[PDB]
RNA sequence: GCGAUGAUCUACCCAUGGGUGGGUACAAAUGGCAGUCUGACAAGU
């Protein structure tokens, strides 16, 4: 319960600086600190006192990694580089000094974190920022290794959905539900779903005029009549939907409706029934990651239904 | 002090002022549940001291 | 030293004069006082009075 | 509260009635009080005693 | 020439006289505990100072569910110098019992004369974050007060709770802003305590600012269902 | 209780001054200001006594 | 089963013919009652010496270890080689374990709820097995452990 | 190192109260002595208490904070009662001082922010 | 079936019941009065 060390960082006289990150290196006993100056320093522990300064670059650094050996520090700003520093070679590592070896920058506005991980299956840092990308780049050969800079969206987990009836389409982002039908194109509906509060998770229509929301808190139905250029809906209700949470939901009919909830429970409705499912063993992975041995995917065709779950696992139900 | 109370110092007692009054019935069990703190030995003997001195 | 002696005891007469006459006396709470209510409707037909 | 007052009451804890007529008409403080009986003091001589 | 009136809750009395005060009626008369002054009408009495006991500004305040009663049995978290736990032995009277709990030593010996003169007080002079070593001899509180400046005032409540009070309990609680936060408002403070305590099983009823008579401090007072 | 406490602060700033002046005679390197509202203040010259 | 329980009457063990599902139905079936406390009356009670020094050590060295009249409990509780048991501190569920009779006993899981329930029942269970208020007992074993925590 | 003194400030926060104590007794605002801060403390004009935690025994000043609790008056430690001598500007080892009250100080902004920040320890 | 060995004579209510007021001797108390001195130089050469 005691503070026994202080340190101040070079001032900056314009401003109010601040020391955005601190790291602990272990092979040599140092810590390495990138501050808002936009400056690198390298302190070392023992005697608590200062080896190393670098300006790094114009502003404020935001993290800092490390490989396992101590031997790269990479840095990563918010003026969009990152740096390395080095001390691998021996006369390096000798005498504990640090090298502003490399920079480099890739990233479109400005980056947020670094992490990296080494193994012998491979060896890579991970920089994620504000361009709804993260890029993957060689920690070994940063100076050498190519990035790879995956993109913002992915469609996993859809968002969006259209049916060939009426030939609309309907998107769906935080509590709104933009529609829109074509012919040119037109805008027709809007759902702020002024209840809930959370992202929309699953959301679906069938062929016709039915329509539901689903949360894994709770869930909520509509039906949809076209009135002209513009539609109306209605809020159904059934208190089931109501507690009920659900990774998944697919039309049977314009009736019947299947769900999927995070238990790995599945229920039927006409508009509690619900259907057997086959278990599945744990061994040493299923104990650590808790959510392999949850089903993934639901699919439906006129009748029959396919489930499958992280082992590979493929199943068929009949309703 | 408050705990060398038995049956026997209670008739006692009796041979003093009264049993048949209760008291020491009472003296007794207020005894068992004392709750005034005890104190140092020396204390209880020049006290007696003390005790003996008025009672001549 | 001698006036400040006097000054001061005079100061300590005054002050914690003052204090008993306080603990004496009695003040008037003026505390802010929240009520809990668990449905909309019953905030709405909330009366202190009931 | 022996120990919670400061040194110079112990000094001064006896002759707290002089020491007040004193304080309340500005003639000058008395310095013994109880610590008179003291042996230290009952050597001292004077002057002495009080220092 | 003094008159006396019951309060809302049993024991607390005013007295109108030449004055008008916060009273409660000693079953140990005539020998005040702590300097505080005394009145008698016969029998006797023992006043309060609301500027010395947290509770009894809150008595002042105004609370409708506060849950200490005569006939009741209580546990005094916080009980510190013996003053205020004296004042709640006095009003639960022979009958009610106060189990009172200090971590400090001082008014531990202070509390130990106070023990030493009533026995509707019950010490308990151990930690308190770790309820054991008083729950092999604390049995079922009905009702719990705790004035302490651990930040940890939802935990302490929540175990001894939970090991001690019986369902439907009453529970009471001294918030010190400043001590806690000492940055963001009291009634922020105030709010994110009140979820706190709700999460951990507190049903909050009411909570009075001790404004006029306090710095930054709030008393909370909830009940206790299907808990434990 | 009002006049007590009024009385009891005249009396606090009457020997805080007073004991102000005492200072100013004791011993050590004075020196006087005139701060800008136009009050006099005192400050010793950095000096250890011995 | 069994479960054991310590008080200043003395020591208490109570027979649990089967735990976790016990917890659960007697929480949602409300047992605080003495009717419970017919359901579940007693295993066995010992109770101790009159010797307030000899309890104030027993509380010493409860919150530090096991005690006396705790080991000559425990070699008769057993009636097989394992009989399970509920207590109420990790610390002395850990000391159970470890000394000499090598039983199977649960720590003090969620079992909150029933040391509560027998903790309010016992007052129907001195009837049973402390034939007085206790409460006199309880004040002056606090006043002693209190003076000799401190100094005193 | 005194397992007794509960409240001991680290080496920054030891250097804002050197200083501030030094300005203060440089005004002559400050009153020396552990005799004379009870003295103060007694009279209500103590603005805060600071205290040495290097003196043996360490009873000899232990017994102020007992008043320091019931007054509401901060107090602090400082670990080095050489250190506390030749900054409030005496000859002497002087186990414990205290800052008195004048508004009139050019140094009140200072005197806040320092006994905000032993409360901020304190509390 | 009288007496110099001594006659006579030294606050308010509710009709010989209760409640109010004052005056002396004794005790009680953590009621009061009522408040805990200053604060760096000194002595020898």
């Amino acid at each position: 319960g005691r503070l026994l060390h202080t340190m101040k960082v070079d001032k900056a006289k314009k401003e109010s600086t601040l020391v955005w990150s601190v790291i602990y290196l272990p092979r040599t006993d140092q810590i390495a600190s990138g501050d808002s100056t936009g400056s690198i320093k390298f302190w070392d522990f023992q005697f608590a006192t200062l080896n190393q300064s670098f300006k790094a670059h114009d502003a404020d650094v935001l993290c800092l990694t490390t490989d396992t050996d101590n031997n790269y520090v990479f840095s990563a700003g918010v003026d969009r580089k990152i740096f390395q520093f080095s001390q691998n070679t021996n006369k390096s590592q000798k005498n504990n000094r640090w090298v502003n070896s490399s920079n480099r920058l890739l990233h479109g506005n400005d980056i947020r974190a670094i992490c990296a991980y080494q193994s012998k299956g491979a060896d890579f840092l991970v920089s994620g920022g504000v361009e709804k990308t993260l890029v993957i780049n060689s920690l070994t050969s940063f100076s050498n290794g190519n990035y790879r800079k995956m993109p913002t969206v992915e469609p996993y987990s859809k968002n969006v959905l259209v049916n060939k009836e009426q030939r609309l389409v309907v998107s769906w982002s935080e509590s709104t539900v933009k529609i829109w039908t074509m012919g040119n194109y037109k805008l027709v509906c809007k759902l702020t779903l002024k209840d809930d509060q959370n992202i929309s998770t699953c959301s679906l229509s069938p062929d016709g005029q039915v329509l539901v929301v689903g949360r894994p808190s709770t869930t909520k139905v509509f039906h949809l009549q076209p009135v002209g250029n513009k539609l109306k809906v209605t809020k159904l209700d059934n208190d089931l939907l109501l507690r009920t949470s659900t990774k998944l939901v697919k039309f049977i009919d314009n009736s019947k409706i299947v769900i999927c909830s995070c238990e790995d429970d599945v229920f039927i409705v006409d508009l509690p029934q619900e259907v057997e499912l086959l278990e599945v063993t744990s061994t040493k992975s299923s104990i650590k990651v808790p959510y392999i041995n949850r089903i993934n995917h639901l699919e439906v065709d006129q009748n029959i239904a396919v489930i499958s779950r992280g082992c590979g696992v493929v199943d068929i139900l009949d309703l | 002090d408050k705990a060398s109370l038995n049956d026997d110092s209670l008739h006692d007692l009796a041979a003093l002022l009264n049993e048949d009054s209760g008291i020491a019935q009472r003296v007794i069990d207020n005894a068992r549940i004392s709750m005034g703190q005890d104190i140092s030995e020396t204390d209880m003997e020049n006290v007696c001291v003390f005790a003996q001195r008025v009672a001549s | 030293t001698q006036d400040s002696n006097y000054v001061r005891t005079l100061r300590q007469i005054e002050l914690k004069k003052l204090e008993k006459g306080a603990k004496q006396l009695m003040f008037k709470s003026s505390g802010n006082h929240t009520i809990f209510v668990d449905s909309r409707e019953k905030m709405n037909e909330f009366t202190p009075e009931k | 509260s022996l120990a919670k007052s400061p040194a110079s009451t112990i000094q001064i804890l006896g002759a707290e009635k002089a020491l007040f007529r004193a304080l309340k008409t500005k003639h000058d403080t008395p310095k013994y009080g109880l610590l008179y009986h003291a042996s230290l003091v009952g050597q001292a001589t004077g002057k002495n005693k009080g220092k | 020439k003094v008159v006396i009136e019951p309060h809302r809750h049993a024991g607390v009395y005013i007295a109108r006289g030449k004055e008008d005060l916060l009273v409660t009626k000693n079953m140990a008369p005539g020998e005040s505990v702590y300097g505080e002054k005394r009145i008698s009408v016969k029998v006797e009495y023992r006043v309060w100072n609301p500027f010395r006991s947290k509770l009894a500004a809150g008595i002042m305040g105004g609370l409708d569910e506060l849950f200490i009663a005569p006939g009741k049995k209580v546990l005094y978290l916080g009980a510190a110098s013996g003053t205020s736990v004296s004042h709640v032995s006095d009003v639960v009277g022979p009958e009610g019992v106060v189990y009172a709990v200090e971590f400090s030593h001082r008014p531990g010996r202070e509390l130990i004369s106070m023990a030493k003169k009533r026995p509707n007080i019950i010490p308990i002079i151990e930690d308190a974050r770790h309820p054991q070593k008083y729950r092999m001899l604390i049995g079922m509180v009905d009702c719990v007060f705790a004035d302490v400046a651990q930040p940890d005032q939802a935990r302490i409540i929540a175990l001894n709770s939970h090991m001690f009070l019986k369902d439907q309990g009453g529970v009471v609680i001294s918030i010190k802003a400043n001590c806690i936060d000492s940055t963001v408002d009291a009634e922020t403070v105030f709010a994110r305590e009140v979820q706190k305590l709700r999460e951990e099983r507190i049903k909050p009823l009411e909570q009075l600012t001790l404004e006029p008579y306090e710095r930054d401090h709030c008393i909370v007072v909830g009940r206790y269902m299907r808990s434990g | 209780v009002k006049q007590h406490l009024q009385r009891e602060t005249q009396l606090k700033q009457v020997q805080q001054r007073m004991d102000a002046q005492r200072e100013l005679l004791k011993k050590g390197s004075k020196k006087k200001i005139v701060d800008s509202s136009g009050k006099i203040s005192f400050k010793w010259k950095k000096q250890r006594k011995r | 089963a069994y479960v054991l329980t310590e008080t200043s009457a003395g020591y208490a063990l109570l027979k649990a013919s089967d735990k976790i599902y016990k917890s659960s139905s007697l929480i949602q079936d409300l047992d605080s009652s003495d009717k419970v406390l017919k359901e579940f009356k007693i295993a066995a009670f010992s109770k101790f010496n009159s010797a307030a020094n000899a309890l104030e050590e027993a509380n010493s060295i409860i919150e530090g270890k096991v005690s006396s009249q705790l080991e000559k409990l425990l070699e008769e509780i057993k009636k097989d080689k394992k009989s399970t048991l509920i207590v109420s501190e990790t610390k002395l569920a850990n000391a159970i374990n470890k000394l000499g009779l090598n039983f199977n006993v649960v720590s003090d899981a969620v079992t909150l709820d029933i040391y509560r329930a027998i903790k309010e029942y016992l007052p129907e269970l001195l009837p049973g097995m402390s034939d007085n208020d206790l409460s006199k007992m309880s004040l002056g074993l606090a006043h002693s452990i209190g003076r000799h925590k401190l100094k005193f | 190192p005194n397992p007794k003194a509960f409240p001991l400030a680290d080496a920054a926060l030891t250097q804002q109260i050197l200083d501030v104590v030094q300005q203060a007794a440089n005004l002559r605002q400050l009153k020396k002595g552990a005799n004379e801060a009870t003295k103060t403390l007694n009279r209500g004009i103590s603005e805060f208490i600071i205290m040495a935690a290097d003196c043996e025994p360490i009873e000899i000043l232990l017994h102020l904070p007992l008043l320091c609790e019931d007054k509401n008056v901060p107090y602090v430690f400082v670990p080095s009662r050489v250190a506390l001598g030749r900054a409030c500007g005496v000859s002497r080892p002087v186990i414990a001082a205290s800052i008195t009250t004048n508004d009139a100080s050019a140094i009140k902004t200072q005197i806040y922010a320092v006994k905000d920040k032993i409360e901020t320890l304190l509390i």
